[PDB]
């Protein structure tokens, strides 16, 4: 009310409005599922669209060889902390010809989005982050918000209606965890947890996106008729 | 440094501080811009509140920016003195590097493109003025008028006033300025000139200002008898 | 953060006035009249010291009238700690300009510049105005004897008499009735010393209520010579001209 | 005083056929009279289906390869995963190599 | 009034408002504990399993600074990390000029006039947590507790977050019952319980404990997490002491 | 973080008052009373010693403060902005002055150097006006003995005699009568002590009186000998002893 | 009525966050005292240590700023921290710099200019804390002064701080207009802080065990603090007498 | 660059400049005009590093003409030699210098007289009857002193000139293919087609 | 006041939601993509029958394979295009090649959020950024200042916008011809205008892989309006 002019006031109950209006931000922003097993880890998204004649914005980033995220709520904000991830990422196979660890990387976006949250002028980070990875310590899943807060899960969701599939993978935990070497049957079982999300629409070929990575396997997308498989 | 962000967006889309900088130059004596078939001619009113005044030494309301090249305003006058030293000194920068003066639109578009740069700048306010930019491109005898604002779009005119009344004698040239056929002479294209002032002004003494551009850098500014014989011929004229 | 103290000192008011400009004007018009007659033979600067107490060292005082070089000088209205600030620029700007060109600078440039840097504070910084309105009387071999007047919007203009500071109005009034073109610096003096008289607050003219200063060709021969009137001078013409 | 650069020896040899190409070197680093290695590898597979060696001073020479292995790493990224042409690969070099006009690296370069 | 709306404004009290709205953010957060024992101190946290699919033990809220030093926080947890990785650019900076590892009591001040410092200006927000912190150096064992206004004391035990009054008046109890002191091993059960009993005043959600400690004797004067057999042995003491 | 406060604190406001200065002149009215009286042969600068307790040494708070061996200043208002004023006021008398001329500057021209650091305070960004009008008496060899008033706005004013602060008013009529231009130095001191004493409410002596003289040379107070053209400090302190005696003739 | 959150003036002159600032400083509840012997300075402060859990060594109000210089602060303790650490840095490069110990009142002085800079720049707040440095000067012999949020330093004979400083004033001004003295004429500095407790006990009208105090001694060469078996003997001392 | 040469007359300065420009053993151009003007009654001269020379004169060039329409008036050769010399005297002691050596023939139309301004790179300014820079000097100076009068016509000041060229074609090392030749007056600047 | 770069409590920054409306104002643009090449077209609205409408520059070349639409307040865009034409030419400089459309499009809207207290306000103006490139072929990108870009079929901004967005709704097919979708722009725009449409207050352009971008000359687009207002009449 008074308290929510900047990110540097504090509320009289101890609260962040501005904070917590760009968490706002990624509630609006189209549903997308994080899950994983011990030997692959898979991002599935909804992706939005303008209208008809639009395309269908893309929500799946790369960030190396071995990890990657998709995004939820504004897209630019993504592009600016997957940059990030890009050149630390960069930064630790040039210096110390290592790949990061996917807790690092979590560790260096909470760091990254809490100074924005501290300091005059500036303005929180209004995405919030599912990162997935595969390193030495097996697979990995992180789902990150711009409060700084970063947490290490076996399954996720955010976005619109995440509940659904958040749900659905809570039930699923026993099941979808012990498909190790199988990745089609992983991909089915994320594909199955965001259709607990979708109202009235349903997946398409240029509607889902699909991205894996794992111990024999690269961070890759999958878009179109790559797809159509799992539909 | 001072880093305030002066001019933003409201919530029906507009800039408010870029909106207050043209009342401002609403609030200026009125300029007023007619090109002709081989010329152009600048008039500009000087309001008649301030007698005692020493007209050899008070700021020409016509600035010459090169020898080819001249800025009328309308607005603060303080302001005006930023943007024709600018100017200025891109005109001579220009000469030096491209080997050639400056275009009428080229010049217009660096003063605009200044003009812009101070409506999204942090710590500034726009400029409360708008210009009139008239001349020949080098080498070339077709006449060039152009027109900028604090907003900083900037725009070819073949007729144009600025200032205070500015939509009386827009209102008299939008009927008495014919495409089909322009001013075929000087003479022609400064009796139009002050013929539209004539509309706004109050009287033809020490008020009116008549600058004439011609191709080849060839400038003069008019005298008050010379202007006065123009008041006399309207007013006879028109007595009908 | 510190926005919520921040006066926004160059902004424009819905009507398109600079409001910080416009009330620097309201705070000159309380200061002591200044006024500037140019002549055909010379320049004539006048000024009513603000309220003077008897105990007031007159003699060795500067308030209103000074010095930028030898053959320009300037009469103050409005806070002096500014306007001080502003001379010594002045100053500087001048003997610049003396160093780059072996010539003594010509009025109007010294006016633009000092003009000029008034303006700068008006359209960014966010820093308050200089609270001071100049005339300066000043001569070069271009266009002879100048006067010009500044004021805290940075725009200038050229006069061959005005005023300054309080009660402008009438003494503008007073100077356009009694002006005329072929006037001597003698009778330009006289001119000053009665629309002063008239246009006071005080009860009566004198002295030690006053500064003044000529700008003549009177020395020998085609050079130019700065008067600073002392009290013992002033009190004379006071006489002369039959005030007191 | 210090001198910044060395001559780790060595040669290369790139030739060009109809449907493909060959880039050759051999293996031996060395420093004055010693040997370093017998097999020390300086001919690189860049990505893209581009082989690349810079024989010289090798401390600029493993630099330089490693730099435009990171620029086609960033290419992907910045271009929606474009192959990175040999014509453009030789441009980007040329940059990398002129960047550093007043402090070389004392290489040559082949791709 | 409107003295409450920005940092570092004295209110006509003497009191700073906004460092107070930051103290709220904290007593919002999970308890976190701090027990000072003979050679050396115990840590312990509360963490809230939000739901199924978080990984045990893969969301580590103690850490380390430099390697005798151990940190724990309760409130923003964002601004706890931003905290440690000051303490550890302090410390480096200490070890790399004066080559002996950082002195607890020096730490302490580091980190405190860090968040001092965040509470003269209204251009910075104050920190959003308290962090009991400590470890073992030279003159034996030291424990603190810092708060967002950058006030700091030594402790013989520490607690703070939502369940602070539950775990003092425990803490309160054990100073009380061993005056002569508490042993390193004793230290780490007793945190484990307290955590168990502080838990009372957020048992909603079910938790997941974690324990670290440094200790002359146990862990030869570094900072290690309790894990395994040690961590199960200080569970079960917990679970049978609530029953 | 970083001083974000680049703007004017003190602004115009619509009647055409400059707030902040007028603001700073109120507490300089409430400040302590002090004066100076200019005499033929010397300058004399004289204020109340406001003990803030009785435990308080008041021999080691200086109103009365030399700024160079010529040049002394006392004043009314803010103590704290006063003492720094001092310090800023010594150091721009080497720096701007000394150290380019090799010799100290003339009352005038250090009178001005802090009326520009005073004006600036109006002016800068993020920064309140100093809270005082100080009064400095000196003298130099072509100017001779002058005394100045200096204000919050930066403007400053050469006086014959004047007072400043609480009964500064009251102080300012006695002077008008007593004031002539034949005052020997020691009528000055005499005058100066009779206007403070009005003022002045409980104990009225040495110890509770700070007064400071610009008169002759002092060669006894230079602290050596062996240059003739080097003469002594003008500037000279009277101690508790050297006022209660002038008080016994009163 | 933003002249009462930033420091600038308010229509009668003021500056409410200075006054402000002021208030702050009886925070802690906490009353100090400070005289002079012969040839010491004494400082003493109460000592409060509500909460059991506080290790009770680490709760202080004193600092030892130099070897020469110690510090009494009233105020929250970190305004008293920051403070103590620019204090030590300060007297530190002075040495340094000119060659000699920083002296008692030119720290203080030092310390009331920084002050100063708080009331007049608007971007820094001031502290809430006074200040009181105590010291056996090599040239001016025992010394007190005493800073605050305003900027105001002064010299004392003697001085007291907190909640109940003005009876603790008043009880040291009857005393030194019966002595007729500016000072404790006192031998050795164990009498001189037996003299300080006392007259604090007065004041207060409280009794004090060794828990409940704090003391700091000044002497030519170097200022210490007192354990609590150092006060214990001296309260000791009082008592059978 | 080489050979640049001055002289003051009467009425007018005549300004002499060499067309060559050498780099190596090649004459890369025999047809240089060594000269800008600055304002329409001033003229600057110019020899001696290669590039240095042009960048200098076409930079005061702009600014003089910068001035020129700032206060439309044109400044005195007296300004303009001094601005010249402060640019070569800051330049001295930069981090690069100006290697350039000058030589400002102009009319002062207020005072009705012409003027000539040697300027060397260091900014040593001197007036002049007669002026030279580079080893010019070392033969044109003597004749000068010998055969130049105060009161001569422009007529009488290009045959002196010719007397210095034939003298250089003369005893100079070096082909330095002849000189233009360039006159400033009261009616302005203006070249001699046939030297 | 408030913070520049300040959230709303629905999750949005409120300055660029204002210059969202500022682009409302702004005069109709539309692209429309085919495989025979894409054409942009844009409303010029003279503000008075004295101003020379030849001079109103609302359609812009960035490179010859990228052209650029505009609408908003216009003089902001300024910066932007000078930036997409640098980023475009540094390109071809550093790689011998064509810039991907989408890769300028990313460039340009890199700008869009660099604003705050970098730029005080975020920019007044959307584009419609058409192109080919190798590699997708031919496309048509939608850039606004929230530094957000979709690539569109066909897409009309500006005052007329959501009423000719339904119309290109209806009307695009994936097998359009070029002559098709120029007439279909001159359509729809002639359907939004307020003025009545003609070769001096509006302007076409297209961009094809084998004559690059080219801005139409008012005698061909006249030619264009003669044979659509025909083709309206014939049944
Ligand atoms: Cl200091
Ligand atoms: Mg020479």
């Amino acid at each position: 009310n008074n308290y929510d002019g900047d990110t540097v006031t504090f509320s009289p109950t101890g609260r962040l409005f501005q904070v917590e209006y760009a968490l706002e931000a990624i509630k609006q922003g189209s549903v997308t599922v994080g899950l994983r097993s011990n030997t692959h880890a898979v991002l599935v998204a909804l992706k939005r669209n303008a209208d008809e004649l639009s395309s269908y914005q893309k929500k799946i980033i790369k960030c190396d060889e071995h990890m990657g995220l998709s995004l939820a709520g504004l897209a630019p904000d993504a592009r600016v902390l997957s940059n990030y991830l890009r050149q630390q990422c960069n930064y630790s196979s040039l210096v110390f010809n290592r790949k990061l660890a996917v807790e690092r990387a979590g560790h260096l976006l909470c760091d990254k989005a809490q100074k924005n949250t501290q300091s005059y002028g500036g303005r929180p980070y209004g995405v919030g982050l599912l990162i997935i990875g595969y390193d030495k310590s097996g697979a990995h899943l992180l789902e990150f918000q711009p409060s700084g807060n970063v947490t290490e899960l076996y399954g996720t969701a955010i976005g619109a209606r995440s509940q659904g599939a958040k749900t659905y993978l809570e039930r699923t935990l026993d099941t979808f965890i012990k498909i190790d070497g199988n990745p089609d049957e992983l991909i089915k079982a994320g594909v199955e947890a965001i259709s607990q999300s979708l109202r009235d629409e349903s997946l398409t070929v240029d509607n889902l996106s699909i991205a894996i990575v794992g111990k024999d396997t690269p961070f890759t997308i999958y878009d179109g008729e790559a797809v159509a498989k799992y539909i | 440094g001072y880093d305030r962000a002066l001019s933003i967006f409201s919530p029906d889309g507009h800039i408010f501080q870029v909106e207050y900088a043209l009342e401002a130059v609403k609030r200026g004596t009125c300029a007023v811009g007619v090109k002709g078939k081989n010329c152009v001619v600048l008039g500009c009113e000087r309001r008649s509140t301030l007698k005692l005044q020493d007209t050899r030494i008070t700021p020409s309301k016509v600035s010459k920016i090169d020898s080819h090249v001249v800025l009328s305003f309308s607005g603060l006058n303080a302001d005006s003195r930023i943007l024709i030293e600018k100017a200025r000194v891109e005109a001579q920068s220009h000469r030096l590097t491209l080997e050639d003066p400056v275009t009428v639109e080229y010049l217009t578009r660096y003063v605009a493109g200044v003009q812009q740069r101070y409506t999204q700048s942090g710590g500034v306010r726009p400029f409360g003025v708008s210009t009139l930019i008239a001349g020949f491109d080098p080498r070339d005898d077709e006449p060039k008028l152009y027109q900028t604002e604090p907003s900083g779009i900037y725009s070819s005119w073949s007729a144009q006033t600025i200032g205070r009344n500015s939509k009386t004698v827009r209102e008299f040239l939008e009927k008495n300025y014919d495409r089909k056929e322009p001013p075929a002479t000087v003479e022609e294209c400064v009796k139009l000139t002050v013929r539209s002032l004539l509309e706004v002004v109050q009287t033809g003494a020490k008020n009116i200002e008549i600058t004439v551009v011609k191709p080849d850098s060839d400038i003069v500014a008019l005298s008050s008898e010379e202007i006065n014989q123009y008041v006399t011929q309207i007013e006879q004229e028109k007595q009908e | 953060g510190s926005r919520r103290y921040d006066s926004r000192t160059t902004i424009f008011s819905p009507e398109g006035r600079l409001y910080q400009v416009e009330y620097a004007l309201e705070s000159i018009s309380h200061a002591g009249t200044a006024i500037g007659i140019m002549a055909s033979d010379g320049i004539v600067l006048a000024a009513e010291r603000k309220v003077t107490s008897t105990l007031l060292e007159q003699d060795t005082s500067t308030e209103k009238l000074y010095k930028l070089n030898d053959k320009i000088a300037v009469a103050v209205a409005g806070l002096t700690a500014d306007a001080e600030i502003l001379i010594n620029t002045a100053r500087i700007h001048a003997q610049n300009y003396l160093k780059t060109y072996n010539e003594d600078i010509p009025v109007e440039i010294l006016v633009r510049r000092l003009s000029d840097i008034k303006q700068g504070y008006t359209q960014h910084g966010g820093l308050r105005p200089f609270g001071v309105s100049f005339i300066y009387a000043g001569y070069d071999d271009r266009y002879g004897y100048q006067l010009y007047t500044s004021n805290p919007s940075g725009n200038y203009t050229g006069w061959k008499a005005i005023s300054v500071g309080a009660n402008t109005s009438a003494a503008q009034t007073l100077l356009q009735m009694d002006y005329k073109d072929d006037m001597k610096v003698d009778d330009a003096i006289e001119l000053a010393l009665k629309t002063l008289s008239k246009t006071t607050d005080s009860s009566a003219l004198t002295y030690d209520r006053l500064e003044f200063a000529t700008i003549r060709k009177g020395a020998n021969d085609g050079e130019v010579y700065q008067k600073i009137f002392k009290p013992q001078e002033i009190k004379d013409i006071l006489v002369k001209t039959g005030i007191t | 005083q210090f001198n910044p650069y060395g001559d780790n020896g060595g040669t290369i040899l790139g030739i060009a056929g109809e449907d493909f190409a060959v880039l050759a070197g051999d293996t031996r680093n060395i420093t004055d009279y010693s040997i370093n290695s017998r097999y020390e590898p300086k001919v690189f597979d860049c990505g893209d289906n581009i082989v690349m060696s810079a024989n010289g001073f090798a401390a600029d020479g493993d630099a330089l390869v490693k730099r435009f292995k990171n620029s086609v790493k960033w290419y992907h990224f910045d271009h929606n995963d474009k192959k990175l042409s040999i014509n453009s690969a030789a441009r980007n070099i040329q940059h990398l190599l002129y960047g550093k006009r007043f402090f070389p690296y004392y290489v040559h370069t082949i791709i | 009034t409107g003295y409450d709306l920005s940092n570092s404004v004295f209110s006509p009290d003497g009191r700073n408002f906004q460092v107070e709205y930051a103290v709220k953010a904290v007593e919002n957060g999970t308890t976190s504990i701090g027990i000072k024992c003979n050679d050396g101190v115990v840590f312990a946290v509360e963490k809230l399993i939000t739901s199924k699919l978080l990984v045990p033990q893969k969301n580590v809220k103690i850490q380390v600074v430099d390697r005798h030093i151990g940190c724990v926080y309760s409130g923003l947890i964002p601004d706890g990390r931003h905290l440690v990785n000051r303490g550890r650019e302090e410390a480096a900076s200490f070890k790399k000029l004066y080559k002996t590892p950082i002195p607890i009591p020096a730490f302490a001040d580091r980190l405190g006039q860090y968040v001092q410092a965040h509470t003269l200006y209204n251009s910075v927000r104050p920190f959003g947590v308290s962090t009991i912190f400590g470890g073992v150096d030279k003159n034996g064992a030291h424990l603190y507790m810092l708060e967002p206004s950058g006030s700091y004391w030594g402790y013989k035990g520490a607690a703070t977050g939502k369940g602070r009054q539950s775990a003092k008046a425990e803490l309160e109890k054990l100073v009380d019952h061993h005056p002569e002191g508490l042993s390193a091993r004793e230290a780490v059960k007793q945190a484990a319980k307290i955590i168990y009993l502080a838990h009372e005043d957020n048992k909603e959600k079910d938790f997941e404990l974690e324990i670290s400690w440094c200790s002359l004797s146990e862990t030869n004067g570094l900072h290690k997490f309790v894990k395994g057999d040690l961590l199960q042995e200080a569970i079960d003491f917990a679970q049978k002491e609530i029953n | 973080m970083t001083d974000r406060y680049s703007f004017s604190l003190t602004t115009f406001s619509p009647s055409g008052k400059l707030g902040q200065i007028d603001y700073a002149l109120t507490a300089v009215k409430q400040g302590v009373t002090s004066l100076g009286i200019k005499a033929t042969n010397g300058v004399v600068i004289a204020t109340e010693k406001k003990s803030s307790s009785p435990l308080a040494m008041s021999e080691t708070l200086s109103k009365v403060s030399l700024l160079t061996p010529d040049i002394g200043a006392v004043y009314s208002g803010m103590g704290p902005d006063y003492r720094v004023l001092v310090d800023k006021s010594r150091k721009v008398a080497h720096t701007s002055y000394k150290r380019i001329y090799g010799e100290y500057p003339p009352t005038k021209l250090l009178v001005s150097e802090v009326a520009k650091i005073m004006q600036e305070a109006t002016q800068s960004g993020g920064v309140r006006p100093f809270g005082v009008s100080l009064l400095i008496a000196g003298h130099d060899e072509f100017n001779g003995f002058s005394l100045y008033q200096v204000d919050p706005s930066g403007s400053y004013f050469p006086w014959k005699a004047t007072a400043i602060g609480k009964g500064s008013v009251a102080a300012k009529t006695f002077l008008e009568k007593r004031w002539n231009d034949e005052l020997e130095l020691e009528d000055a001191i005499h005058i100066a002590l009779l206007t403070l004493k009005e003022s002045v409410e409980g104990e009225f002596n040495g110890d509770t009186i700070e007064l400071a003289i610009i008169g002759d040379e002092n060669p006894d107070l230079l602290g050596y000998t062996g240059i003739p053209t080097d003469k002594g400090p003008r500037f000279r302190k009277l101690t508790s002893q050297e006022i209660n005696d002038r008080l016994e003739a009163l | 009525g933003y002249d009462r959150h930033i420091t600038i003036f308010s229509p009668e002159g003021r500056l409410y966050q200075v006054e402000y600032a002021f208030k702050a400083t009886n925070q802690t509840n906490i009353n100090s005292l400070a005289v002079r012997g012969k040839d010491c300075t004494v400082v003493i402060s109460q000592k409060k240590v509500p909460d059991k859990l506080l290790d009770p060594t680490t709760v202080s109000y004193i600092f030892c700023i130099s070897r020469t210089i110690g510090m009494v602060v009233n105020g929250p303790i970190p305004d008293a921290r920051n403070a103590a650490l620019r204090a030590k840095a300060e007297a530190a490069e002075f040495r340094y710099k000119y060659g000699y110990d920083m002296p008692c009142d030119v720290l203080a002085k030092r310390m009331a200019n920084l002050s100063q800079i708080y009331t007049q720049r608007a971007y820094m707040r001031p502290l809430g804390v006074i200040l009181t440095f105590v010291s056996v000067d090599e040239e001016l012999g025992p010394s007190i002064y005493k800073t605050d949020p305003a900027g105001y330093y002064v010299g004392y004979k003697a001085t007291a701080t907190g909640p109940k400083q003005q009876e603790i004033t008043t009880n040291l001004e009857n005393h030194f207009k019966k002595s007729k003295i500016d000072h404790i004429n006192e031998e050795s500095w164990e009498k001189v802080v037996e003299f300080a407790i006392t007259h604090m006990i007065d004041a207060l009208g409280t009794e004090f065990s060794k828990n409940d105090l704090e003391v700091g001694v000044a002497t030519k060469d170097k200022f210490f603090t007192l354990s609590a078996e150092n006060i214990e003997e001296r309260l000791v001392a009082i008592a059978e007498q | 660059m080489d050979i640049i040469l001055g002289i003051r007359v009467q009425d007018s300065v005549i300004l002499a400049s060499s067309k060559a420009v050498t780099r190596g053993i090649s004459v890369l151009k025999d047809s240089d005009d060594k000269t800008r003007q600055l304002s329409p009654h001033t003229l600057m001269s110019f020899a001696g590093e290669a590039g240095d020379t042009v960048q200098f004169a076409e930079y005061i060039q702009a600014n003089i003409q910068l001035y020129s329409i700032r206060e439309d008036y044109e400044l005195s050769p007296q300004a303009v030699s001094s601005f010249v010399r402060q640019e070569l005297a800051k330049s001295i002691r930069s981090r690069r210098p100006y290697q350039v050596n000058v030589l400002i023939g102009g009319y002062d139309k207020k005072k009705n007289k012409p003027e000539l301004y040697q300027i060397d790179y260091l900014g040593t300014k001197v007036e002049l009857p007669y002026g030279a820079h580079g080893y010019s000097g070392f033969y044109t100076f003597s004749l000068l002193d010998h055969h130049y009068r105060p009161d001569m016509t422009t007529e009488e000041g290009l045959d002196l000139l010719k007397l210095c060229v034939q003298e250089l074609e003369k005893r100079m090392p070096m082909d330095f293919k002849g000189v233009i030749v360039k006159i400033v007056d009261k009616d302005g600047i203006r070249q001699v087609d046939d030297f | 006041d408030r913070g520049v770069s300040t959230f709303s409590p629905e999750g949005r920054l409120f300055q660029v939601e204002y210059s969202l409306e500022a682009i409302k104002l702004g005069s109709t643009a539309i692209g429309i993509a085919t495989k025979e090449g894409v054409v942009l077209g844009v409303e010029k609205r003279a503000t008075s029958p004295l101003l020379e409408s030849d001079s109103i520059e609302k359609i812009v070349e960035i490179d010859r394979h990228i052209g650029c639409a505009m609408s908003g307040l216009t003089a902001d865009a300024r910066s932007m295009i000078e930036h997409a034409r640098t980023a475009a030419v540094t390109h071809n400089l550093y790689y011998d090649e064509d810039i991907n459309v989408e890769s300028l499009t990313q460039s340009v809207c890199d700008l869009a959020l660099r604003f705050g207290e970098l730029m005080s306000r975020p920019f007044g103006v959307a584009l419609l950024i058409a192109g080919h490139d190798a590699d997708d072929g031919y496309q048509l990108f939608h850039a606004e200042p929230s530094g957000t870009f979709y690539r569109y079929n066909a897409k009309a901004i500006g005052s007329g916008s959501e009423g000719a967005q339904a119309e290109l709704l209806n009307e695009w097919h994936s097998s359009l011809t070029l002559k098709e979708a120029e007439l279909l722009v001159l359509k729809i725009l002639k359907q939004v205008m307020e003025e009545k449409l003609d070769e001096n207050n509006a302007q076409l352009s297209c961009i094809t892989k084998q004559d690059g971008f080219k801005i139409y000359d008012n005698e061909k687009t006249a030619e264009l309006i003669k044979e659509l207002k025909e083709k309206e009449a014939a049944e």
